[PDB]
DNA sequence: CTAGTTGATCTCATAAGGAGAAGGAGCAGAGCGCTTGAGC
RNA sequence: AUCGAGAGGA
DNA sequence: GCTCAAGCGCTCTGCTCCTTCTCCCATCCTCTCGATGGCTATGAGATCAACTAG
């Protein structure tokens, strides 16, 4: 269990073309602890992982232990793209430039920001303007990821589903292998794969393992 | 009442193409009171064909 | 350019309404994806 | 001079 | 035992009731009665910018 090979993994799951190649690929860290069995570890190769620039973990507001992933490369190339053409498109790129291979913080102070990265008070607007800094508070802001908003809910709608089926389950149990061989629901449209790696890293089931594969139940 | 009634029409007017119009220029009439007559030149007729 | 002087200027010091419009609550039912689910 | 109150006239 | 059904809980209006909240109440004119209204000093340090000579 490698959090370079388990970060893979779940970069390969991802609907790529669902979203129009504009949202670069999320990868939760709670589905990372799925593949990997010591979580006590998988931050720590991840934490390293993430100053040596190959990767970009940006915090989520789903739950307070909301971390995403995103692709560095990906997250580089794709901004382009999208910022480009828009009237944000001028210091947006020096962002890009300066802040992303300085800095590997999840969320950046006001004396940080302004002095470290010389930015200035009118054009910090144009990257609130298409998701490159959210609003931690006052003084501080998380690191934004371009078009977040859609993923997160169809993301949130799809745990509530899988949540209820499971629980709706007779004798609220209801077995791994039945879920892939199940068609997904049309109300979850992230993968019903996806969705079952987060609640085992979320802990709101438990892989047990029987005779007939593995099996998953709500917590006692 | 009386101050309702005038602050609801002061801006009513009769204009320049014989149209009654608000200050919007919304028409309200096409033509004053239907016909186009001031109120103070009209008088009491009877029609003779009628009855 | 330098001192000395004169005012400003400040600071600190001791003690037998209403009509209507707007929000929200609660229940009530329709619809629908779903999850079975069992009769021919 | 300001506010408020009261008494009044059409 | 293979497909139409029967339900089913969850969500989306929505429908009416109850509650709450802001505004509104003729014009002009005269007069009187009352209430109100504030009023520490004096001296010490220290800076500073303008005259008044140099």
């Amino acid at each position: 269990g490698s959090a370079r090979a388990a970060v893979s993994e779940l970069m390969q799951l991802f609907p790529r073309g669902l979203f129009e190649d504009a949202l670069p690929p999320i990868v939760l860290r709670s589905q990372v602890y799925s593949l990997v069995p010591d979580r006590t570890v998988a931050d720590r190769q991840l934490k390293e992982l993430q100053e040596q620039g190959e990767i970009r973990i940006v915090q989520l507001g789903f739950d307070l232990d909301a971390h995403g992933i995103i692709f560095t490369e990906d997250y580089r190339t794709r901004v382009l793209k999208a910022c480009d053409g828009r009237p944000y498109a001028g210091a947006v790129q020096k962002f890009l430039a300066s802040v992303l291979p300085a800095c590997g913080d999840l969320s950046f102070q006001q004396d940080q920001m302004t002095q470290t990265f010389g930015f200035r008070d009118s054009e910090i607007t144009h990257l609130v303007n298409a998701g490159v800094l959210t609003v931690r508070d006052a003084g501080s802001w998380w690191l934004a990821v371009p078009g977040a908003g859609r993923f997160i809910k169809y993301f949130v709608k799809g745990r509530q589903a899988v949540l209820s089926m499971v629980r709706k389950a007779k004798y609220r149990e209801l077995l791994l292998s039945e879920l892939l061989g199940r068609r997904a629901p049309v109300v979850v449209r992230l993968g019903l794969t996806y969705h079952v790696h987060d609640l085992i890293g979320a802990q709101l089931v438990d892989c047990i393992s029987t005779t007939s594969g593995t099996l998953l139940r709500l917590p006692e | 009442i009386q101050r309702r009634l005038i602050k609801s029409m002061e801006s009513v007017m009769v204009k320049y193409d014989a149209t009654v119009r608000n200050s919007i220029n919304q028409v309200v009439q096409l033509r004053y009171g239907e016909d186009g007559l001031a109120g103070e030149s009209v008088e009491f007729q009877n029609l003779a064909t009628l009855k």
